[PDB]
């Protein structure tokens, strides 16, 4: 997740990310967001809810 | 492009270990669903190791069960395949084969070069 996203995921009310399967990492970066409504997270290849 | 060269093929006696390599290409080896073949003198190409995207799922020919083990390993685009203790039958042509393409332009499939090995 890029650091521009989270610094405008402040007031974000939806947000999607389509990976087309490829790992995605988040590492403690998903708490800056508060706003958020909507969380798609296609094909992100998670493999494990992220805290 | 989209290409692969095989290496590791050489000739060995009987008993020992060989690990064959793959060089690829712009394709994912995480991606890219990866066969590697052989053709044998006097006989025709037949599959030996398919390692799978998306689970690393390993499919073998009965001939071939039991003493071959095929990976793909990232961050350095490489399909490897192990044989430990090979029969004098191993003696062939082997080729890397991609049937699936990276995720995106989806390319044609391309057979690999290929290393002859001989088992005495």
């Amino acid at each position: 997740l890029p650091q521009v996203v989270t610094d405008v995921g402040v007031h974000l009310q939806k947000l999607s990310i389509n990976n087309e399967g490829t790992k995605l990492i988040v590492l403690n970066s998903l708490k800056k967001m508060v706003n958020l409504t909507e969380l798609e997270l296609i094909r992100c290849d998670l493999e494990r809810i992220p805290h | 492009q989209v290409q692969l060269v095989e290496s590791g093929g050489g000739l060995v006696q009987a008993g020992g270990s060989l690990r064959l390599s793959c060089a690829a290409s712009g394709f994912p080896v995480y991606q890219a669903w990866m066969w590697w073949y052989r053709q044998a003198p006097g006989k025709e190409r037949e599959w030996v190791a398919a390692i799978e995207s998306e689970g690393q799922y390993t499919w073998y020919a009965d001939s071939v069960k039991g003493r071959f083990t095929i990976s793909r390993d990232n961050a350095k685009n490489t399909v490897y395949l192990q044989m430990n203790s090979l029969k004098p039958e191993d003696t062939a042509v082997y080729y890397c084969n991609v049937k699936d393409t990276g995720h995106t332009t989806n390319q044609y499939d391309y057979w690999g070069q290929g290393t002859q090995v001989t088992v005495s």
